[PDB]
């Protein structure tokens, strides 16, 4: 329902693709930051 | 009895009970998601003391957040009727962000405002003892306060931040604390001398969701509807004598823009939308030898009579066009809130609306600023010529005229609330249109 | 602990609240609108402005629908504080809506003061207050601009916005009679006040503008709206000096499904005195004090909520001969009714009956339909004027059967109807579907 | 230029609001109901009327389902101005709705006076005194006509109406417990007032009238309603005089669904008296007057919304062994769960605690079922009395741990819980589906 | 209590006066739990 | 003139090897733990 | 941190496994030899894992 604004959905779309740790299940990592 | 109207049906009525769709008298009520509530308390992140910032990150305790209420513990230093509102002015602002990214930010004055707009009847009387003094209490007095936050999230369950689905960015909020608070440790200009810090804690109210509902938050995508508030400060100049200035300032809003509102502000006073005056609750002393026109009796700083307000007149305008023609700012004072919202606005705080019923969320209109090239709010002001220290001119001018004392009300406030769209996917989210 | 402590207090008694739901309360639903803009602009007016002048105007057909109509007045008085009673409003006398040469809706100052005094419950009443009378102890020689809004079918819901787009070929007008004698401004009671300036009036609407998408297509199609209309004549008390509870049996002359109808009893002198005046705080002009006098009313105080000074006693409602229920007490008229029906407050002296379930809202709800009753009656009842109206101990201090000495200066009885019928309009005409 | 300026601004970032529209809100349907009358009349009370007397009535069979409940009293008071406090509430000691021999709900006048307090909000509230007490400075000797409504599961909305029609096995009466003390009318304090009137009362009932059709499914169809009741428990205060912050932990005995737990600590010989007296204005009889005492209230000003007076320091509620959320100080729960929950102002020594995101309404929005909580408990903690009530500079200018030496007055702890069941309609005769 | 020979002479069934200070009363329960963990959360199997 | 005081709060770890880790955050816990219960009430200590 | 205030550790994931917890405070006391009776213990009034 949501149309694409060229000038507005930028920021948006650059923090839906931010990596973030979306493989942390069963790891035995140093550091992970508050997941839930 | 009544037998002797119901048989009394005609043809005219047939478009009232005519093959009837609803029975007002057996009504089933719909079965719901099991939920609990809980209220914890979150830490302060940095020392609590009057102009200092800290912030808080909300802990990941419940499924859903919706009220948060700051906690503030005060000791007035002054007696009955030297506070207004002090734990709203103490909380100078807080900013909303979500992993970084600014969602919303409400400063003290909109708090006042949005008291003075929108919250009403004996709601906004609870209110007040939430926030402020109201019994006549004096010196040393210590009273526990609460100041509700009004984010999207806090008034209705419906739109409760997705903690289930917002694993990777935090929620947090950032307080800024006043310097100053009237009562508390000024008095004016002038500092109390021993005036304790204030004591702050943050209160999170969480939803737990039952099995089921928990998984569906998990896994599937949300859309929620939800309002910003959006703000700079302007400077403004009303003139003396001989003349009705006007001024026009262009405003810098975006998105869809459901009202404006907007006030005249003493810049040093707390909540002072209006010119003071020797007149009953009007300044301190007002009716005796002792009154001074340059020092409001504090705890009645609001009120009603216009005629304190600098406002002449208003007009918007949208890319170098009148959206409306130009009326006088009593009709934004006290007619727009009366369609809009139906409580009562004080003098000083102007409302124009885009929408039919800005004070519910359902959205109902809106202007949408980003089409907008160039939006200007037109003033005329009203001439300050009336010796505010004489009833007799105070209380019986022309419409076109205020207080000398109304030169005071420099810092003018422009408020813009608007909606945007708060999308969240695969743990994670935020605002779809920025600007 | 805590939250899922109390989540998993999951048993029997949850199977009817929780189990198999339908809903949640943790996700909301916004809908997609059709595209509008409101606009306000400023109405002319045609013949002279002043006070007992009959004015009119045509709404410009400027945009598609109305909404909200406002009228203006620029008021200077002549009295002191305390002085005038919504001048605004005793001021705008009669209002009445035609739709292509016939009348489809009339209001009366006195009404307005009713709809204030009866569904107007919180801060609203006082705000109206604000735009209609003085409220800061305002001195001779002040003047205000005051905001009288309409209250015609559509005016406080969108929904039965009037559709000038699909009244091609009717003028909507605007028929104004503004009352010759206004209390504060140009009389005290019954002496004229030198000075006396005429009002500034102008008539402001707000208009709706559709998207031309669905603008189309609601201007071709025909509509109904179910819209509501008062319908008023007026009637005379029979209120005695002493000794006798004096009864009348008004005839009622109402058609059409009727939601309610209310009362008052009003001195013609004193715009919105629906009490007696007597010697204590607020109820008549230097109450408290050697000056006081019964006769004259505290003007800005006019309305009170002693029902001691309330002249009806009891009243009934009978349909064709029966008794639609039992006789009742004013003091049900004034106080648990209106809990009842609207939920708010009621100042003495303002009476009704609801038929409906909620009156104050607009999804119809029970109705009477004196269309097809032929002889309905108002049975009215009075109290004794036995109390002396300048004595605290017997004005404060007596029985309800009694009421002051002063209660025989209230002689104009005002009833009203406020009822449904249905707006048709097609092809660019349209007006009402039944008649009266 | 004007409203066409927004209309023509259509963009990207709106489509979301104005694309493929589902409502218009310019174009409203009413959904059409069945047709019903509605009637008040009056019922025959069983028993003498009086102080301490405790009447019935059954409920006349004039309608097919009831809507609401009135209790009108006629009293005369003993006293002047500032004597009376909800006079008619206090009288009006208790009522229990029975259903076919079985109990279904039992309010007290404590807990009309808390309802009041928590859920009656607006000016409303207003018409509440007006209907109960003396609110116009009135005198002795005065007669007034009360009115009391009860606020049973169906008594504010027709949605729970009692359908009698469906019935027909099973009556349904009031019972009526009337107070042997009422203050102003027949003591004053713990003072008889010679020649005080007996009272006399009378209880109506406002009846719905159905048509041939919905009668008929309501008669011969079964029915389950979801319906509210009350649970109460009268307690004791631990209070303390000084040095110390006394603490209790009150076991709570509830059963059912709860909305929510509410509670007031009551001062048992001066009715709806909640908080601590003091020589303040509206705080104690004579306040501000060498003739000023503390251990005697200003009735009429009984109410406050002073937290200096009222005497909760804190409070936790804990299930089953554990805490259901963290200690807050008395006044949190006066007035942020008030706000949070209903948007009115709460009186001070009125606490209330929802476990339901919407008390004031029907519509469940969450339940605390005690069904699975074996041990409820509510501790409190108390303020320590020290401030001495007579001196002002000590009342208004203290600290959040304390408050008055008269506090120690409040010696009773009035716990209320409302809860859901389901009253099943079958064959002509009514009952519970759960009990405990 | 002011009085030693009356403290430390006298019987079991008996204290000392200021002994009505001890107003506090404290009572302790320890227990068992589970700690259950499963997939990176934690928790407790059995309470109430 | 009291001062306010410094508070840190010291923990204690344990680091493990290779192949212990890898098993250790890869499967499932049942620990067998503690809890303390606790509510305060008010005693009876009579006077004489 | 100060006299009557409530803060709170998260506990950094330092380690693979958490064992020993120790609390340390700093403390200059106003009075006398024999005016004390376990300062640090009464100083942490409840501590919630």
């Amino acid at each position: 329902p949501l149309v694409d604004n060229p000038f507005s959905t930028y920021p948006y779309k650059h923090v839906i693709t931010e990596t973030q740790p979306t493989q942390a299940k069963n790891q035995a990592i140093w550091g992970l930051v508050q997941m839930g | 009895g009544g037998l002797s109207q119901l048989v009394a049906y005609g043809a005219q009525d047939v478009y009232l009970t005519g093959n009837p769709q609803i029975t007002f008298f057996k009504t089933v009520y719909r079965r719901y998601t099991n939920f609990a509530i809980e209220s914890i308390q979150q830490t302060i992140n940095g020392s609590v003391g009057f102009g200092n910032k800290v912030s808080t990150q909300i802990s990941r305790n419940g499924d859903l957040i919706t009220d948060i209420v700051v906690e503030f513990v005060l000791t007035k230093g002054g007696n009955g009727g030297t506070t207004y509102y002090p734990a709203e002015e103490l909380l100078q602002d807080v900013e909303l962000e979500i992993g970084g990214q600014r969602i919303d930010k409400h400063y003290n004055d909109w708090f006042r405002t949005y008291d003075a707009l929108f919250r009403m009847n004996d709601d906004r009387y609870n209110y007040r003892r939430m926030t402020d003094w109201v019994n006549n209490e004096l010196v040393g007095a210590q009273k526990r306060f609460y100041v509700p936050l009004i984010f999207f999230f806090n008034q209705t369950p419906g739109l409760a931040l997705p903690l289930i689905a917002l694993q990777y960015h935090e929620v947090k909020l950032y307080f800024t604390l006043a310097s100053q608070v009237q009562g508390v440790n000024y008095n004016g200009s002038s500092a109390i001398a021993g005036a304790a810090q204030p004591t702050m804690s943050v209160w999170v109210d969480y939803i737990f969701l039952d099995t089921q509902e928990r998984t569906r938050f998990a896994q599937l995508p949300h859309e929620y509807l939800i309002e910003q508030l959006q703000f700079t400060g302007s400077e403004t100049a009303t003139p003396s004598a001989t003349t009705q200035a006007s001024q026009n300032i262009r405003l810098n809003f975006n998105h869809p823009t459901k009202y404006l509102a907007w006030n005249f502000n003493n810049p040093t006073n707390y909540g002072q939308y209006t010119a003071l005056a020797n007149i009953p609750g009007a300044c301190s002393g007002a009716g005796t030898a002792a009154a001074t026109v340059t020092t409001p009796d504090y705890g009645n700083t609001g009120t009603y009579n216009e005629q304190l307000a600098v406002l002449d007149s208003a007009k918007i305008q949208l890319n170098g066009q009148d959206r409306f023609a130009t009326r006088k700012g009593s009709y934004f004072n006290k007619v727009q809130p009366y369609q809009s919202i139906g409580g009562v606005t004080p003098a000083g705080v102007y409302l124009y609306s885009f929408a039919l019923k800005p004070a519910g969320r359902q959205p109902s209109g809106t202007c949408n600023f980003s089409r907008i090239d160039n939006a200007t709010l037109s003033l005329t002001y009203k001439t300050c010529s009336i010796d505010a220290t004489s009833p007799a001119a105070v209380l019986g001018n022309t419409e076109t005229v205020t207080a000398n004392t109304a030169t005071l009300l420099t810092a003018l406030n422009i408020y813009a609330k608007n909606y945007n769209v708060l999308r969240i996917m695969s743990g994670m989210g935020g605002l779809a249109y920025a600007n």
